[PDB]
């Protein structure tokens, strides 16, 4: 039944993006509008919220999409498909690093200062950018518009099912497995050395860490298990009827609408709940 | 406190003069020199070093 | 038996002052035509210090300005075009005030040290070196100023001042009679007299020449933070603690005007004049400068570009543009 | 105008040497030494005109220490250039609880010694500055509290006349002072003959600190 992504799809779709956008725009204007000297966490805060930018600047065409089938033209689509897929594989690898410097910066708190400036001014832009901007050029070949019976869709047209499944995988492995064990592994050091402190300062901050790896995990992991059974049954090893397919189709496209999320929960966490960036807002509103 | 005496001794003998003139010559020099002052009559972009 | 001799001069010289007040400065300044609301936009924002700046001094030809840091560091800089000519680090980063020489060859820095340090600018090899180090202080030095290229006046906060003698790096002449420490000092036009405001609430008339205290001012509730003379050198203006700004005149050896609001609880920090002496420049804790009428004791104008304490105020000879720096490590110049 | 040309780089180039300076000094650790009648400056500098600056390595980190015990004008005019040390060492003589100052015999010298620890704890300038405390001569305190009753000085003090009961008496009193629970800590630690553990003590007082401050940088709490 049409009715249900008609009436389901299009609403969150706009939600999400007028969220996303005001939560980007606040970000960006609070970091502009700096006169003190940007520390080693701004930085970070400006790429993310540039990543969450465009993420959320490529949503409006999706939303006419499900409302109206793609009518926009055939480069437009290029467009749309090349910058999602920079935001997306940039916004997680930016979390990487970010998770990589607060290691650095708590459990080597005295012989760490040049390691972390270095990382940041060289390899944030190497690391980050340059494998995002190399996993385009299949949205460059085969991103294309194609008229299916009296509509226009457009999407990545591959020439066989074996691109469509190593291209999956290479989906999942660029952007869960790498990431999601850096962040785990950090984050995971990071909680073992302030569980036992007894200050009051030591005990919020592992309130705010064990969150930000469930904000990750419960909004990635599903989505991607969605895929990782549709490609099992794109391989000819998982045998059931239509009614197996049909159900996998509404729930990864369910569980994407539910990770469409983190281009609108990332300024609340990582900018938001701090109190150096309130403060600095309070200034930059006055 | 000797000295504190000597002190007051040499700053009470001299001679002031009325509040009124002191006011009237502050407020001359004030109205003298005012033609002469960027901060209170501002100055056109031609001649601004700034 | 000297309490009650000392007691009948402070009665006798309360009465002269008395005597003498025939009408107000208020009463007879109500005729002339108030200034209109002052609005000051900022022209350049002078960075590079990395710390809090405690002092600055603008140059004799208007144009090059030199700031002291806590980080150690003593910036000349070129306000016209915003570059920075030198940047002397200092032996000790805790201090408090610096000067600028009439004639442009000489810096003076100072500070918790105790010791006021003379610097040679326009050396023939083209690096600056410390010209002269004077020590003999008991307390840390809160003002230096230039009388010429030989002559530097010092106020330190053991309740003395100083003049001393840069060649010979001696002591000429000692000035004593404050209670508490002095916070401020300022050199009348013709290097003829100066005046000094401490800790005690009271300002002191000081002769260069003779060595003795000639008048003293008080009215004041807590400790003066600033001073500065009038231009034409028969006045001078103090700012306190207490939130208020005090014009004192010479000839008539009492309080002309007072400036307050019941909007302001913080301090002063520094006070400053105009060229023709109409506009009392004044730098408080809240953040903000403000712009009074010396006549009409009216606000007409609040500078507000700082994020922390303002702590240093300047205005150029030609009186083309006004210096502000505070806390927050950046300069500004508002024309 | 090759003059204009020349002054832009001098700019640039003495900028650069500025940066350059930030950031190696924005590295060292910085500590104020506050004292008592003693001046609290006789173990600390010895193990290693105004102000008085002193500079050490250990494990390959820089310390700063100043002692600011010439400096008799009014604290309250120079004791906010001081706002941003990374810790503030306060000395307190064990050993001197039943005694008298020589200027004026009816204050108690410990009961000074509160009151100006308690001043300097809830300044407004340390907030977030922590105190690290270093209760000097333990032993001529633990041959003389036989002797002498530690009621001169406590007045409400009910225990056993023993070396660890008033210890831990004193070192209770003393931190009990501090109101900003929730932004500074305060550490103590008993001086020891050996010159081998007041810098550890101190290197891991400053561990501790920078972990704290680098939690606030970071945006974690
Ligand atoms: C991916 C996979 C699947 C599973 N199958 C198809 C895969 C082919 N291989 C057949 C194997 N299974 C055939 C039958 C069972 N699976 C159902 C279909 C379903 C949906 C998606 C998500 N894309 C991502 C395209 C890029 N745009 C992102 C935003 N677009 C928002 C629009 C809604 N999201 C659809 C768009
Ligand atoms: C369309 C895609 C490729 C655009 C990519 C733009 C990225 C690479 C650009 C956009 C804005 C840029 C930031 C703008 C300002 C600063 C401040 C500076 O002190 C450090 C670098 C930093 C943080 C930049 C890093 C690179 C940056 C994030």
């Amino acid at each position: 039944n049409a009715n249900f992504n008609k009436i389901f799809l299009p609403t969150i779709y706009s939600i999400i993006f007028l969220t996303g956008i005001v939560g980007n725009g606040l970000v960006i204007l609070v970091m502009g509008y700096q006169k003190k000297l940007r520390s080693m966490t701004d930085k970070y805060r400006l790429h993310l919220s540039v990543a969450d930018l465009l993420f959320v600047i490529t949503l409006p065409f999706w939303a006419v999409d499900a409302v109206a089938n793609w009518y926009f033209g055939n480069f437009l689509c290029k467009a749309v498909h090349v910058i999602y897929t920079v935001s997306l594989y940039s916004s997680v690898l930016i979390l990487a690093f970010i998770s990589l410097d607060r290691y650095l910066a708590i459990v080597h708190a005295t012989n760490s200062q040049r390691p972390r400036k270095l990382l940041a001014e060289k390899v944030v832009y190497v690391g980050v950018w340059i494998p995002a901007l190399l996993l385009t050029i299949p949205d460059f070949i085969f991103a294309n518009v194609s008229e299916a019976d009296d509509r226009y869709i457009c999407d990545r047209f591959y020439p066989n099912d074996l691109w469509v499944v190593v291209f999956q995988f290479q989906h999942i492995m660029v952007g869960l497995i790498l990431p999601g064990i850096v962040i785990l592994s950090c984050y995971c050091i990071i909680i073992s050395k302030l569980s036992h402190s007894k200050g009051h300062q030591k005990r919020k901050a592992l309130k705010t860490t064990v969150i930000l790896i469930l904000a990750f995990f419960a909004c990635w992991l599903p989505y991607y298990i969605g895929i990782s059974i549709d490609s099992f049954i794109l391989l000819e090893i998982i045998k059931q009827g239509c009614e197996f397919e049909n159900t996998v189709h509404k729930w990864i496209s369910i569980t994407e609408a539910l990770a469409f999320f983190h281009c609108c929960l990332n300024p609340i966490l990582y900018a938001f709940l701090g109190a150096k960036f309130k403060t600095s807002a309070q200034h930059a509103l006055t | 406190a000797r000295k504190l005496v000597e002190q007051l001794k040499m700053e009470a003998n001299i001679d002031r003069i009325k509040v009124s003139k002191a006011a009237a010559d502050l407020m001359a020099y004030c109205e003298a020199h005012a033609k002469e002052d960027p901060l209170l009559t501002p100055v056109p972009a031609s001649e601004n070093p700034f | 038996q000297l309490r009650q001799e000392a007691e009948q001069l402070k009665n006798q010289i309360r009465d002269a002052r008395k005597a003498c007040a025939d009408a107000t400065l208020s009463q007879i300044t109500n005729n002339i035509d108030p200034v209109g609301r002052i609005q000051m936009r900022t022209r350049r924002t002078l960075r590079g210090h990395l710390a809090k700046i405690y002092a600055m001094h603008w140059g004799t030809d208007s144009r090059l300005l030199v700031s002291a840091s806590q980080d150690g560091k003593l910036i000349i800089w070129d306000s016209y075009t915003t570059n920075k000519v030198h940047a002397i680090p200092l032996r000790s980063s805790w201090v408090m005030t610096c000067a600028y020489a009439p004639s442009g060859n000489y810096v003076a820095c100072g500070g918790l040290d105790n010791i006021c340090s003379i610097y040679n600018l326009k050396t023939r090899e083209g690096n600056v070196r410390v010209s002269r180090e004077l020590a003999g202080h008991t307390g840390y030095l809160s003002c230096c100023r230039f009388l010429d290229d030989n002559q530097i006046v010092t106020s330190s906060g053991d309740t003395t001042c100083a003049l001393w003698d840069i060649e010979t790096g001696q002591q000429t002449t000692t000035f004593t009679g404050h209670t508490g420490d002095v916070m401020s000092l300022s050199l009348a036009p013709d290097t003829r007299l100066f005046v000094s405001g401490a800790c005690d609430a009271s300002a002191k008339l000081w002769d260069v020449r003779e060595g003795m205290c000639r008048q003293t001012f008080t009215g004041h509730e807590s400790d003066i933070n600033a001073i500065c003379f009038f231009p034409n050198g028969n006045a001078f203006a103090t700012g306190s603690d207490d939130a208020t700004c005090r014009l004192f005149d010479l000839r008539a050896d009492q309080e002309l005007m007072t400036y307050s609001h019941d909007n302001i609880i913080c301090g002063i920090t520094s006070v400053s004049f105009s060229k023709s002496g109409r506009l009392l420049l004044a730098g408080y804790d809240d953040f903000n400068c403000n712009v009074w009428d010396a006549l009409k004791a009216d606000r007409a104008g609040v500078l507000a570009g700082h994020d922390n304490r303002v702590s240093c105020l300047g205005v150029t000879d030609d009186g083309m543009a006004v210096a502000t720096g505070s806390w927050d490590s950046f300069l500004k110049i508002w024309n | 105008s090759a003059e204009d040309k020349a002054a832009v780089e001098r700019s640039k180039m003495i900028d650069r040497n500025l940066r350059e300076d930030g950031e190696k000094a924005a590295r060292e650790v910085k500590l104020l030494l506050l004292g008592a009648g003693e001046s609290g400056k006789c173990t600390i500098v010895k193990q290693m005109t105004g102000i008085v600056e002193t500079h050490f390595t250990f494990k390959d980190l820089h310390f700063k220490m100043f002692d600011v015990t010439a400096q008799r004008s009014e604290r309250k005019k120079w004791i906010h250039c001081f706002e941003g040390v990374t810790a503030i060492i306060f000395c307190v003589a064990l050993s001197d609880y039943d005694l008298v100052l020589a200027e004026d015999e009816e204050m108690n010298r410990m009961h000074a010694s509160m009151k100006l620890f308690d001043s300097i704890c809830n300044n407004k300038w340390f907030t977030d500055t922590s105190i690290i405390l270093f209760l000097n001569k333990k032993d001529l305190f633990e041959e003389k509290i036989k002797k002498s009753p530690l009621t001169i000085c406590y007045p409400e003090y009910a225990g056993s006349n023993t070396y660890e009961e008033a210890a831990a008496y004193i070192q209770c009193q003393f931190e009990d002072l501090n109101k900003r629970k929730d932004t500074k800590e305060i550490y103590t630690h008993f001086t020891c003959s050996t010159d081998t553990k007041n810098v550890q003590f101190v290197f891991d007082a400053v561990t501790d600190v920078i972990i704290k401050n680098n939690l606030k940088d970071c945006g974690l709490f």
